[PDB]
């Protein structure tokens, strides 16, 4: 006996918890381009020196499908999207009886309409007719001379996005507040979520960019080894599966249409930017994929799924069965306009048990959108005048169920990205924040002065 | 607080070279050191060499650094504080002087004053470096005399321990047992107690099995009525 | 050792450099750094800076009523109760990380705090009644 | 005695447990705990948490320049002026609540504060010039 208790301020202990974070991005575009939708007009700049410390002898258990960093990311981008659209031109007097006719094809695919209507002019007393153009599926028939209707006027409002807003995703660091720390896993093969042995305590995450993609993730991060397979629950086929590419496949998307900005003043100052007549031929949008480079990626995936999924059953790769055309096609915002390249061409290959040609995909463009199934308010995308090219790295895949097969064999995973939060999980699978507790009591024979 | 268990029951010729293994569980395998010891036919057990699962810096005994060398792979973490690993060791030369029982044990503590000494011990492995060939034991019933304390008999088996002798594992509480015996011929034998209340023969079972490795087992002989 | 360097090391080695851990936490995060400033990031910055000081000052208020206003390590005149831990002197300090110890007293950690205020300050600062001037 | 238990009791009995009163005030209020967070309650929560620390730190800044960084009761080397109160030793401590005493010095309470910084710290920390190393 005769042991006393002693206090220690500065002890390294923590408990699993989550709180608010903040943005961090250095000097990116500022003057040459500004008014970004993600970095806002000003965010807390990150320091070039990276805050990193390697932790030894520690094996903290992470979690990815129960991590709340993706939850705050999901909800931050949503409130950020609306904050950058509230001060922009509303498009309410654009819901008037549209009388359209098919475009000039030498009296003979269609996909677009040379439509018109009459709107408000600078004077509310006077009205003005202007002929613009619209895309298919942005409009659906009402009930000779075709008379059409904006599809959104049936369900929700509409507000045009601002023309000087940059929709390019830039790296947005999520750094921890004071008294907290973001633990990153350094173990390469982090199957599922368990006890990651190689941990690093970093203050600022890496360059995370908010790629708004569907079925196929682009510009993601990865750190070697077999193409990693992550699933909240491997036995349940109903759950979604995130897949990471040991090497990215360089893809290029573009639209050949040469459009023109037609500004028409609605009301006092606001102007509605629509499509004029398309100059220099009309062509369909497409995304190329390296055919030889894709056959190796589908082979590496099926190899590591094999020891994961019995390694005895048959591979059945099909198009995204069911769903909606925006949730089953590779939907993504690129170059201002919103592409929806046809996925069904990639997963036609089936491989089981033991200058150069490139596969391409037909794509269409949509101007009316309200992503992540937000039915509150929709937005019109002004057609970007001139040329468009995307040319991004693809690094991830989103695959979903394969029916309720009762035992037997034969199954895979067809593409579905029904949830937008999973897209951010491909970057935050290794991060978890903890509540640092600097207080720690321990006994030791040790006492201060007797009387004082 | 972490249980360590050895492989056990491996034996070969004098001029051979065998490796023993040790399953770990319930303690972080990274920093607790592993060491080995051996008790001979001589009275005194002696210490071998201590290995560190991290860094690999080791200081084995000087008399065995030339012949015996041991390594150890990494670990698989169960949680943040429990993990399971394995430690092996290879010995090149050995004789009848190297026969006896071998233990492994967990390193004492992970600090400075003293670490190298053992802490938690395993069940142990016994190694026979006797050149005579392996043989299959023989089974006999061993019936009580005054039936008008129970068990079964083993006669003539060459090496090591035959271990568990009971059928279906039906009784583990109150089952006294007995050790082995050296014969004039050199062929070992043993017997086994079992303390169960006296009852009738038709009501209960009187079957016992023994496991073996010199040769595999199959029959679980029972007792004669009289 | 730049920060949490001994998170996995022994409680003794972690006790050798616990200054570092204390320095970075209050200061850390580089908080210091269209015309509006009502954005979603600024409001997440301000409240993240409020708990920064309101979790620091939640802890610094405890050391002040323990005689440890400006000391990282006070030895306190409170006797240790055997029920809290049965392990000997070198049994815990040479074997457990601070992580393991935080869960081993987290049950009766509040019982310690209440007793620390009584003997080290509630009585000690009173014991000078007969000794201050006499 | 769980909080303000001796608000109506004697200044002596209140001086026996003044730790309790100090503990709860900084910590107290359980501040720690559609998609927006711009509501009228959150803004009343944040500013209520700002004066929480900015009234605590307004007081803790005074004890620091009085040698009382981590003591609830300092005896200060400032002589008491008879003009502030004419009552004897046992006349106030066995008769008045702290409430009554707060209004009896509230007139010349600032005069005391200015003098406390001079003799207990402005001169004391200087008196070591000839005694620190010599
Ligand atoms: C967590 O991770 C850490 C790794 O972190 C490392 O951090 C730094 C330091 C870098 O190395 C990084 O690369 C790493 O990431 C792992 O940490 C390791 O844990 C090991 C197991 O605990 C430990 O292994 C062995 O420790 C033995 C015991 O140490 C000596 O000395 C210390 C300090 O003095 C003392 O506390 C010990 O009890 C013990 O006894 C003392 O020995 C000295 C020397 O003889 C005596 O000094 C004498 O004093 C008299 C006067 O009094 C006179 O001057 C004499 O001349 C003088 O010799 C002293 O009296 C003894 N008593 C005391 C004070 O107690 C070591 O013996 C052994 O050494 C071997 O390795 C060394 C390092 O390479 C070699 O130099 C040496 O030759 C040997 O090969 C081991 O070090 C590791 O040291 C330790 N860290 C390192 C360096 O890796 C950790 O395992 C892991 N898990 C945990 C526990 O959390
Ligand atoms: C997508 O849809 C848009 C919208 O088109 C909409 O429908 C058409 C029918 C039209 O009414 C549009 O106003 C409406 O918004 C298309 O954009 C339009 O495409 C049409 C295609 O025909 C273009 O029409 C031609 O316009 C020529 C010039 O007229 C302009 O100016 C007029 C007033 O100017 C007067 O003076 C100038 C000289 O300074 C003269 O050149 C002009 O004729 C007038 O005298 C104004 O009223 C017009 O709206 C327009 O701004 C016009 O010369 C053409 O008409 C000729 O020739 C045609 C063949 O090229 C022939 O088919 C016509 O029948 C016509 O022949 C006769 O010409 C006489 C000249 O005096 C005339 O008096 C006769 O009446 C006429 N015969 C009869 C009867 O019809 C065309 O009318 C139009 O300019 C485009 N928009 C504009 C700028 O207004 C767009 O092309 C579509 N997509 C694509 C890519 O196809
Ligand atoms: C995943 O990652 C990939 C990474 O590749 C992302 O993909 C793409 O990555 C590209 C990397 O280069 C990004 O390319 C940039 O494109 C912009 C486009 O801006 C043009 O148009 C703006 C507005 O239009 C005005 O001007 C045009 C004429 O161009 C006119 O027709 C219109 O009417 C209107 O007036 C202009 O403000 C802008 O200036 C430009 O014209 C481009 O600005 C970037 O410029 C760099 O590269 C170009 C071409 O090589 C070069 O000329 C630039 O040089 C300097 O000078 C120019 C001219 O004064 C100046 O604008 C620059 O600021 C420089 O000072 C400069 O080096 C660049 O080409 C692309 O945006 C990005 N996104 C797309 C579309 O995919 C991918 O986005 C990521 N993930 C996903 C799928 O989102
Ligand atoms: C994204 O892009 C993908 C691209 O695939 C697209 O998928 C399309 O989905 C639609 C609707 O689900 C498909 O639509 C129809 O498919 C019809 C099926 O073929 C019948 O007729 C066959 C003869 O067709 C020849 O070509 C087919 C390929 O389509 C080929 O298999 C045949 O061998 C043959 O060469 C007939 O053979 C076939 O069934 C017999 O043969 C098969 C194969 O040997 C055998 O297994 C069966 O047992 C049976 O014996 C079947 O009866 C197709 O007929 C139809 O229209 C065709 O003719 C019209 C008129 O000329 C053409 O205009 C048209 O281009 C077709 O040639 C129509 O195509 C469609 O096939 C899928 N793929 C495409 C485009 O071909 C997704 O929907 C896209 N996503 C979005 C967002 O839309
Ligand atoms: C990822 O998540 C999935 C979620 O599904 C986890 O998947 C587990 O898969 C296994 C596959 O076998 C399931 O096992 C069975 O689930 C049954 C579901 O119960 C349903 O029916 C109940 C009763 O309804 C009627 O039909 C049943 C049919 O058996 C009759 O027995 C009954 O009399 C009725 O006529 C409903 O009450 C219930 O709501 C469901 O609709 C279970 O019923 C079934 O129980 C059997 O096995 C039990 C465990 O041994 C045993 O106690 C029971 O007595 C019975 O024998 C059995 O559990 C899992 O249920 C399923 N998990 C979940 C959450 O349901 C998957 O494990 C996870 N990831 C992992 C770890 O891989
Ligand atoms: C806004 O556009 C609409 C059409 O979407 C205008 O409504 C009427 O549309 C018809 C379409 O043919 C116009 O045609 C005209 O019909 C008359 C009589 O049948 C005929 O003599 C003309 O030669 C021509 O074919 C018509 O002008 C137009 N208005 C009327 C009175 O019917 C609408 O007027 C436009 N602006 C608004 C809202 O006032
Ligand atoms: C990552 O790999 C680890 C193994 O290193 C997996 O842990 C083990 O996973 C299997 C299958 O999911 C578990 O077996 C099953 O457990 C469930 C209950 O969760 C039970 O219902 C089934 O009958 C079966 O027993 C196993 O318990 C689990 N743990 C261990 C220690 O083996 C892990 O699932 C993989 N996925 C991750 C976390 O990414
Ligand atoms: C997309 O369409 C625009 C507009 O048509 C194209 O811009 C045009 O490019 C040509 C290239 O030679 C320019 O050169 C010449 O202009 C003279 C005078 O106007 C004209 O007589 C020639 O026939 C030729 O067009 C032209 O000025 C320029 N702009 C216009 C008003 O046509 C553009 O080239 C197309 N796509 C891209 C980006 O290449
Ligand atoms: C697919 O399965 C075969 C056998 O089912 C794998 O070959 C090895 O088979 C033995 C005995 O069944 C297992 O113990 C091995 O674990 C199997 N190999 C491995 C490394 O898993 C074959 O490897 C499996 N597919 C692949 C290519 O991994
Ligand atoms: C125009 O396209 C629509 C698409 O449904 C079609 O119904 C209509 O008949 C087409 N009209 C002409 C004449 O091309
Ligand atoms: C994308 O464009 C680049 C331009 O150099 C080209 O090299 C690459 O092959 C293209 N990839 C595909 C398949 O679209
Ligand atoms: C070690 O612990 C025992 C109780 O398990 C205790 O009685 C003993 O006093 C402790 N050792 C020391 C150093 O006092």
């Amino acid at each position: 006996e005769n042991l006393w208790v002693t206090v220690y301020y500065g002890v390294p202990v923590w408990k699993d918890a989550e709180t608010t974070l903040f943005c961090a991005s250095d000097a990116k575009a500022y003057e040459t381009e500004k008014h970004n939708v993600w970095a806002t007009h000003a965010c807390v700049p990150t320091d070039p020196n990276p805050q990193e410390i390697h932790l030894e002898n520690v094996t903290e258990e992470f979690n990815m499908w129960k991590n709340n960093m993706v939850e705050q990311m999901h909800t931050d981008i949503i409130s950020l999207w609306d904050q950058s659209l509230k001060p922009c031109v509303k498009l309410t007097p654009l819901c008037v009886t549209l009388q359209c006719t098919n475009v000039t094809n030498n009296i003979t695919r269609t996909e677009l309409k040379n439509c018109s209507f009459n709107m408000t002019t600078e004077l509310r007393d006077k009205k003005q007719k202007v002929y613009s153009l619209f895309y298919r599926l942005d409009v659906v028939q009402i009930n000779s001379n075709k008379e059409y209707r904006l599809i959104n006027c049936n369900t929700s409002a509409i507000t045009q996005a601002c023309p000087k807003v940059s929709f390019e995703p830039i790296p947005i660091h999520y750094c921890a507040p004071a008294g907290f720390a973001i633990l990153k896993c350094k173990d390469k093969k982090f199957n599922g979520t368990g006890p990651c042995p190689s941990v690093s305590t970093v203050q600022c995450t890496h360059g995370i960019k908010p790629v708004v993609s569907t079925q196929l993730l682009l510009n993601g991060s990865l750190a070697e080894e077999e193409v990693m397979i992550r699933s909240e629950n491997i036995t349940n086929n109903a759950k979604n599966i995130l897949v990471q590419f040991n090497t990215p496949v360089q893809i290029n998307c573009t639209r050949p249409n040469n459009n023109t900005r037609k500004s028409i003043r609605i009301g006092p100052g606001q102007a509605f930017y629509a499509t004029g007549d398309i100059i220099g031929d009309i062509r369909q949008a497409h995304c190329n994929v390296s055919k030889a480079t894709w056959n190796e990626t589908l082979g590496k995936v099926v190899k590591q799924l094999r020891k994961h999924f019995g390694n005895n059953t048959i591979i059945r790769f099909a198009n995204s069965s069911g769903g909606d055309l925006e949730v089953t096609t590779h939907s993504f915002n690129c170059g201002g306009e919103f592409f929806y390249c046809n996925t069904s061409g990639l997963f036609n290959s089936t491989w089981i048990s033991n200058s150069n040609d490139s596969i391409t995909l037909p794509c269409r463009i949509k101007q009316i959108i309200n992503m992540w199934q937000r039915i509150g308010q929709a937005m019109y995308a002004p057609p970007i005048q001139g040329v468009i090219r995307c040319v991004s790295n693809i690094t991830g895949l989103i695959l979903t169920r394969d029916g309720g097969s009762t035992n037997s064999t034969t199954e895979t995973f067809r593409p579905g990205g029904g949830d937008m939060r999973d897209n951010w999980r491909s970057e935050l699978y290794k991060y978890k924040v903890v509540k640092i507790e600097p207080l720690g009591v321990a006994p030791t024979r040790c006492k201060r002065r007797v009387v004082g | 607080e972490g249980q360590l268990v050895q492989s056990g029951a491996e034996l070969k010729k004098p001029g051979a070279s065998v490796k023993i293994s040790c399953k770990t569980s319930g303690y972080r395998f990274n920093f607790y050191h592993i060491n080995w010891i051996r008790q001979t036919a001589g009275r005194g057990p002696e210490w071998m060499g201590w290995i560190s699962p991290y860094s690999g810096d080791k200081n084995l005994a000087p008399a065995f650094q030339d012949r015996v060398i041991m390594t150890t792979d990494t670990e698989v973490p169960v949680t943040s504080f429990t993990s399971t690993g394995a430690a092996y060791m290879e010995i090149r030369n050995l004789k009848f002087d190297d026969t006896g029982t071998y233990f492994c044990a967990k390193g004492l503590l992970r600090d400075g004053s003293s670490t190298w000494l053992p802490y938690l011990w395993g069940q142990g492995t016994l190694l026979t470096v006797s050149s005579a060939s392996t043989k299959g034991p023989s089974v006999f019933p061993l019936a009580p005399s005054s039936k008008s304390a129970l068990g079964c008999l083993v006669k003539d088996y060459f090496p090591e321990p035959v271990t568990v002798s009971w059928n279906s594992g039906a009784l583990t509480s109150g089952v006294h047992t007995f050790p082995a015996v050296l014969q004039s011929s050199g062929l070992y034998s043993l017997s086994s107690v079992v303390t169960v209340p006296s009852s009738s023969l038709g009501t209960q079972t009187y079957i016992c099995n023994v496991n073996h490795k010199p040769s595999n087992t199959k029959v679980d002989k029972r007792v004669e009525p009289k | 050792l730049g920060f949490l360097g001994a998170a996995g090391s022994t409680m003794g080695a972690a006790s050798m450099t616990l200054t570092v851990q204390a320095r970075n936490l209050l200061s850390g995060i580089v908080q210091q750094q269209h015309l509006l400033k009502l954005t979603v990031w600024g409001i997440k910055q301000l409240q993240a800076r409020v708990l920064a000081v309101e979790r620091y000052l939640r802890d610094q208020q405890l050391l002040g009523i323990w005689g440890c206003s400006g000391k990282l390590i006070c030895c306190t005149n409170v006797p240790w109760n055997s029920s809290w831990s049965n392990r000997n002197l070198s049994e815990i300090w040479d074997n457990m990380t601070w992580l393991q110890w935080d869960k081993e007293i987290s049950n009766y950690t509040q019982i310690i705090y209440g007793l620390l205020e009584e003997s080290q300050n509630q009585q000690e600062k009173n014991e000078q009644d007969l000794l201050a001037l006499d």
